[PDB]
């Protein structure tokens, strides 16, 4: 199961 | 800082003429991911499957291009690779010893 | 030795098309089991190993949602990174992330990681303690402060110790007949012409799983890796792997060299020589 949380550089 | 591809061309099983096999071109260690990898039969591009883009722990990419083939004594196979790090296409021939 | 679940994300800018492409792949150990490709029409997380197909519609629906949201943030982020590095819109650039968990012998997280790269260079990484970041340059420091202000590390740590390990455990059971059965190499040695004063001996290991293997040449017990050609372990195409190691030896001297193979599916080291 993938990691869900918001991923913003 | 772009990294050039390494290329191996090989059969899934030891080759014996007239027996169906699988032909693989494994290309690894390259960066950026834009690349063209063609398996060739007598110089002609084969319509071979390509794996999903993945990469290694050092961030360099790898791809497997592969298709069925029945080797014989006449047909010659190679893999041709084009990448921004290559000023000419990289060509590796398939032989049964590697 | 220990099992792992890992995801690998690649986003690439496409200036000519004024958009970007995001590709995700997921692995258990050395076995790919899912993919997502933003370029696919109506993109979904797709099965890439037979044992994952038993997941229900909720799984595929929710995994697809995660990737669609991640795809969009990585696309927007490519724009930020170009500004950070004073890059024009003319060039293509590459943003990667990888993350995963290794299963310890007690069923606990052995080690988790989450790392990022830009144009092939380490960009930012979660530290070993899963509580702080290391940034590689002044651009990455902008990202680090954003993620510190938003407390991103806590969520990554929670995922890596929890859902990642429990997902790994569920997957290992679902595909136990392949993921937990080690296939040993089929090994042999061949000889080939080389040059004046030298024939080549090639030690083959074919059709093994998982990928980790040891192939060495010994001349009276002494390691020959200095003059050895060792090719990168390579996929067979059916889920197994291949490797070989070759050495040039003096003619007539072949029987003074031995090839030694170590693999998890062997359970006892092997020796072999030319026939």
């Amino acid at each position: 199961y993938g990691d869900f949380f918001h991923d913003m550089v | 800082v772009a990294r050039p591809p390494k290329v191996q061309v090989y059969s899934r099983h030891p080759a014996e003429n007239g027996k169906p096999n699988y032909l693989n071109c494994y290309v690894s260690g390259f960066h950026p991911p834009q690349i063209e990898i063609d398996l060739l039969k007598n110089g002609e591009k084969m319509n071979a499957e390509q794996s999903d883009l993945s990469f290694s722990k050092d961030w360099s990419f790898y791809l497997l291009v592969h298709t069925e083939f029945t080797p014989n004594a006449v047909d010659q196979y190679s893999c041709r690779v084009k990448h921004v790090t290559l000023d000419k296409p990289k060509i590796v021939k398939w032989d049964r010893d590697h | 030795g220990p099992h792992s679940l890992s995801y690998f994300y690649t986003a690439v800018s496409r200036p000519d098309r004024g958009d970007s492409r995001f590709i995700a792949v997921g692995y258990v150990d050395d076995t790919q089991f899912v993919r997502f490709d933003s370029d696919a029409p109506n993109p979904r997380m797709e099965p890439r190993a037979p044992w994952i197909q038993q997941e229900g519609q909720d799984y595929w629906d929710r995994e697809t949602r995660k990737q669609r949201d991640t795809s969009q943030t990585y696309r927007v982020g490519l724009k930020n990174l170009r500004g950070y590095y004073n890059q024009s819109e003319a060039g293509s650039h590459t943003y990667q992330s990888m993350y995963g968990c290794y299963l310890g012998p007690d069923g606990l997280l052995l080690r988790g990681y989450r790392q990022y790269a830009y144009d092939g260079a380490d960009y930012i990484a979660l530290n070993e303690d899963l509580r702080s970041w290391t940034a590689a340059d002044t651009a990455a420091q902008i990202t680090k402060r954003k993620w510190e202000t938003a407390n991103v590390a806590e969520r990554r740590r929670s995922y890596l110790q929890g859902l990642c390990v429990e997902s790994l455990r569920e997957y290992l059971e679902m595909g136990k007949d392949t993921l937990q059965r080690a296939e040993p190499p089929k090994t042999h040695v061949t000889r080939h012409p080389s040059s004046d004063l030298g024939v080549t001996l090639r030690c083959w290991a074919l059709g093994f799983y998982p990928k980790e293997i040891s192939l060495t040449w010994q001349r009276e017990g002494q390691d020959q890796s200095q003059d050895m050609e060792l090719v990168e372990t390579r996929p067979s195409g059916d889920g197994t792997f291949q490797k070989w190691a070759a050495l040039v030896v003096p003619p007539g001297e072949e029987q003074s060299y031995t090839c030694h193979v170590q693999h998890e599916g062997l359970q006892e080291p092997l020796t072999l020589r030319w026939d």
